[PDB]
């Protein structure tokens, strides 16, 4: 049972790690588009 | 043509500055002459002092492929002309075509 729960740690930790990375891509997908469309001074290409 | 892309196949930071000096400097050459042409009359009786002309250079550093032109800090580039241009904050604006 201890082995099972110890690798349950790895499952949930791996699962939780999967959610964190992908969101940075999603959010970052949306952020880059609005900044490019809105800014016109042009001294900054984009932000992440 | 003046550059002939000697930066495209090589490092650029060191000599890029060297390249623009000849371009920015000659702009100031005609900057004062046209002022001088209009101020030939009256023999500079009034406002004899020569005001610092305004210069703006619009450079696009779009690279064809596998090329990385080096771009210097705007402010640091601009202030290098302190005493020759009024707008020391910005003399060139660098942008890449989208």
């Amino acid at each position: 049972a201890i082995e099972d729960l110890g690798r349950g740690m790895a499952a949930v930790d791996h699962a939780i790690m999967q959610y964190h990375s992908k969101m940075m891509e999603q959010i970052n997908r949306t952020i880059a588009e609005l900044w490019q469309s809105t800014y016109q001074g042009t001294d900054i290409d984009t932000i992440q | 043509k003046r550059f002939k892309g000697l930066e495209k196949k090589q490092d650029n930071r060191q000599e890029v500055t060297k390249r623009l000096m000849q371009i920015v400097e000659e702009m100031i050459a005609e900057a004062n002459e046209m002022w001088r042409s209009l101020h030939e009359d009256s023999q500079d009786d009034e406002d004899e002092e020569q005001p610092l002309p305004l210069i703006r250079l619009k450079v696009e550093y779009s690279s064809p492929e596998g090329t990385k032109f080096e771009v210097e800090n705007p402010q640091r580039f601009s202030n290098r002309f302190a005493g020759k241009v009024a707008n020391q904050n910005d003399v060139v604006h660098f942008y890449r075509k989208k």
